[PDB]
């Protein structure tokens, strides 16, 4: 977690004038970020503050209210190298892709950095340690390494979907299960 | 489809990018916007600097400024106006950059022809001495010797410091030296525009004699000025052996790094048509000879000005006669085999490279031989250009172009007879030919008068035409070539940085060998086409 | 028609090893008549010539003659690289 | 065209051109007044 600080412009209808404009600007905002993503300043969760509001202007066809402000959104990113808690959700021979409740499931490792006797089978056990292994519903610790942004394409109404990417390298003893220790 | 196929960068920089690609590697940013930018606009002001680009006014333009200068990648010049104030414009100057695309392949030449002595510390002494030299682009001796360790051999340095200065290569640092070809023309024009006291108006053209006459004799003391002076460069105190001028300070120059790999390129040509042992016998001489021949250095007087339709041969064979006068006088009487590293005379070798004259050498006057540096380009040209069309395409493309080249403009009516065998592979490879310019194509009508089809065709010269079109092998064969390799960095960045630190994993190793590999070997292409561009870029 | 052409690439082969070789045109005299399978007249004198002029071959010397040097000696990518042609610029 | 791994003795050539190269990036301390024609630049040319 973070927090950027940006500008934008709101637009507020006739109907939530009869409410407070702090409110107002609140609620819009929120319709504007929430659970999207925001390019290169990582992903975004909820809002903070507002400040520098000043007299917004109307336009001569509309008669709504334009308002230029800026505010703080509280965004998520640890950091280069931070480990945090997680867990695995999907596999197949590539590496594991774990999973943190709460934020995502983008966060993908695959094993090339990994412990030297790792490998998957086609059996259908998962992996293989020369110790042990785990497999999904088991909570995993990851450190990130790796971060990639891309563009979007084109919205279709009714892959590579890599909005927000993460991905690491976990050699360092003590990783991918809390139970081994204690 | 998806662009990748480099069709994007392809059209639109002839010219141009190359320069600001060079310094971006060497420096970028900043550096490569203001070269960038002379080069477009070309003649460039101070001021104009900033009102283009909004570059960041005044904190990077004096940054860069001084930091053109110390390299000299900046031509300088200051005048004034009848008006008033002052003003100063810079020009791209010369080439500086070619010369930071050449860096070692200079130093090469150093350390290969420093020999006649055997396998000394020289290599890594000067090998350090050198690279602090083009690096800074000027060096002070005194300051330099500063550098030197103490409690030691000053003069090991010095061993060759006054055997840097030589014969060519490192020269001082002269004044007004960098300067346009054309400006310095009209500065030094003055005195002799300037020059009469209200003579007499008779005989207008005696003004034209008066003011160039003049201008060539102090034309040649100022050219002749950076290329022999035994001044500074011999002065021998007493208590020492001969020592330069801790003074004066040095630069590299054009002189013999231009005169060896053209020398190379005779022995290419020499080689190719001799023994190895009479390529030797040639290249003995020339080694000697190779300080008083102008060869690269031809012209000297063609840049700044015009020539005539006239006059043209006056200026030209006057440039002759004195191509004519120093090769002949000064040069070399008869030697015996002198010393080298086939007892008697060898110069029973030299009369088997005397009965074969063509293509090239072989000019005789009595009680003295030379190889003239006039006549001997046409057949260099030719050649290498022959060569490039034969490694290029296939058999059948040689054969036609000499086919244009021993008559010329005709049609194919003969053309089809005297050639080879067959019309519709002729016709075939007549397209390939006419392809890319050098035939051109006729201009005249069969009674049509301009008309319309059937009218008579013929193939004809054009030279700089079929010379130019290997001056467009220049850059674009070096532009992918360093680009992509600079590409293969910002790629692998972050893999750079990691081994940087730790000057681990099997497969950190494996990239970290991959783009060594293509580091290598790109830079073997680079050099390769590099000896190819620099034969081109005359006649 | 289509028998000429191609009487021109046989006894040309080898014939230029066994070549200084005085008097050009007697070289063609010396080729015109040859084999049994002689062709004709002068007007192949200027044939082999003027055609295998150039392409290696042979020198051209004073005197009317021909020489020999370096056709002995023939007759003896990851990322980006090369491509040799086309491009324009 | 041709090439490949020929001239190991050019392949030293290219090792000491990027040994050159590398020098330089790392490098920018005198450089006194020396050449300079503008009082301008003459003064910025003191630090």
């Amino acid at each position: 977690f973070i927090l950027s600080k940006i500008a934008d412009l709101v637009r507020i209808p006739p109907d939530q004038f009869h409410r407070d404009t702090i409110s107002a600007i609140t609620h819009q905002l929120n319709n504007k970020f929430a659970n999207k993503i925001i390019p290169n300043v990582g992903l975004c969760i909820t809002i903070y503050d507002l400040l520098t509001v000043e007299e917004g202007q109307l336009k001569p066809g509309d008669g709504s209210s334009y308002i230029n402000v800026t505010f703080r959104a509280v965004v998520f990113k640890p950091f280069l190298g931070e480990i945090v808690t997680g867990w695995i959700s999907k596999c197949t021979a590539e590496g594991i892709k774990v999973s943190l409740l709460g934020i995502f499931d983008d966060i993908f490792i695959p094993q090339n950095m990994l412990f030297e006797g790792c490998y998957y089978t086609p059996e259908e056990s998962a992996w293989i340690w020369p110790k042990l292994y785990f497999d999904v519903n088991e909570k995993i610790r990851f450190r990130i390494e790796r971060e990639v942004f891309v563009d979007v394409k084109p919205k279709s109404p009714k892959e590579k979907p890599p909005a927000y990417a993460l991905l690491g390298s976990c050699q360092t003893d003590g990783m991918g299960l809390v139970s081994w220790w204690e | 489809v998806m662009t990748i196929s480099s069709l994007e960068q392809r059209t639109l920089n002839p010219d141009l990018f190359l320069y600001k690609e060079l310094v971006k590697a060497h420096l970028g940013e900043r550096a490569a916007s203001v070269i960038g930018m002379l080069v477009a606009l070309g003649r460039l002001s101070v001021r104009e600097l900033v009102e283009k680009i909004d570059g960041m006014d005044v904190d990077s333009v004096k940054t860069t400024l001084v930091s053109l200068t110390q390299l000299r990648c900046v031509k300088y010049l200051q005048e004034t106006a009848i008006s008033g104030k002052k003003t100063t414009y810079y020009y791209y100057n010369e080439e500086g950059i070619h010369i930071l695309l050449y860096s070692g392949l200079i130093i090469d030449e150093i350390i290969t022809q420093m020999r006649v002595n055997d396998e000394e510390e020289h290599k890594q002494l000067v090998a350090e001495i050198v690279q602090n030299v083009i690096s800074l682009g000027s060096l002070t001796v005194e300051d330099y010797l500063s550098s030197v360790t103490s409690d030691s051999m000053k003069y090991t340095i010095s061993s060759l410091f006054v055997q840097l200065c030589e014969m060519g290569y490192l020269i001082q640092i002269s004044k007004l030296h960098y300067t346009p070809i054309e400006d310095l023309w009209q500065f030094l024009y003055e005195k002799h525009y300037k020059n009469i006291p209200r003579n007499s108006p008779l005989s207008d053209l005696k003004k034209r004699s008066q003011a160039k006459m003049n201008a060539k004799t102090d034309f040649a003391k100022i050219i002749n000025k950076p290329n022999e002076l035994s001044q500074i460069l011999t002065v021998d105190p007493k208590t020492s052996l001969r020592i330069v001028k801790p003074t004066v300070s040095l630069t590299i120059n054009l002189d013999r790094f231009m005169k060896g790999r053209r020398s190379k390129q005779l022995i290419n040509l020499a080689k190719t048509r001799v023994g190895s042992v009479t390529a030797q016998v040639y290249k003995i001489a020339l080694r000697l000879t190779e300080q008083k021949s102008p060869k690269i250095r031809d012209p000297l007087t063609q840049t700044g000005l015009l020539q005539d339709l006239e006059e043209a041969k006056s200026f030209q064979d006057e440039a002759e006669l004195v191509e004519e006068k120093t090769p002949g006088l000064t040069f070399n009487a008869i030697d015996l085999a002198r010393h080298l590293p086939s007892a008697s005379l060898i110069n029973s070798h030299l009369k088997i490279l005397a009965s074969s004259n063509f293509p090239f050498l072989n000019e005789t006057k009595p009680g003295v031989y030379y190889v003239p540096y006039s006549k001997l380009m046409p057949v260099l040209k030719s050649s290498v250009y022959e060569y490039v069309i034969a490694s290029t395409l296939g058999p059948s493309a040689m054969r036609l172009s000499r086919c244009i080249r021993d008559n010329k403009l005709v049609s194919e009516k003969i053309i089809n007879s005297t050639a080879l065998m067959k019309e519709k592979d002729i016709r075939s490879t007549l397209a390939s030919l006419i392809r890319y310019n050098s035939v051109e194509i006729q201009e005249v009508p069969r009674t049509a008068d301009r008309s319309a089809s059937r009218a008579v065709f013929l193939f004809r010269c054009k030279e700089t035409h079929s010379y130019n079109f290997m001056r467009q092998n220049l850059e674009w064969n070096m532009a992918n070539l360093l680009f992509k390799k600079e590409k293969l960095k910002q790629e692998n960045s972050t893999l750079l940085k990691k081994a940087n630190r730790d000057d681990l994993l099997p497969s950190e190793l494996n990239q970290l060998k991959m783009v060594n590999e293509r580091e290598l070997n790109v830079f073997a292409r680079l050099s390769r086409l590099l000896s190819l561009w620099e034969v081109f870029q005359m006649a | 028609d289509i028998e000429f052409i191609n009487s021109l690439l046989t006894i040309v082969w080898r014939f230029i090893s066994e070549n200084y070789s005085t008097t050009q045109e007697i070289l063609e005299f010396i080729t015109a008549a040859q084999v049994a399978n002689v062709e004709l007249t002068p007007s192949n004198i200027r044939s082999l010539c003027e055609v295998l002029v150039y392409d290696d071959k042979l020198e051209k010397v004073t005197h009317d003659c021909y020489r020999v040097t370096l056709e002995s000696i023939l007759q003896m990518s990851k990322h980006d690289k090369e491509v040799v042609y086309f491009d324009e610029w | 065209p041709i090439n490949g791994p020929i001239t190991n003795k050019e392949r030293s050539l290219a090792v000491k051109y990027i040994n050159f190269g590398k020098t330089v990036k790392d490098g920018p301390x005198x450089x006194x007044x020396x050449x300079x024609x503008x009082x301008x630049x003459x003064x910025x040319x003191x630090x």
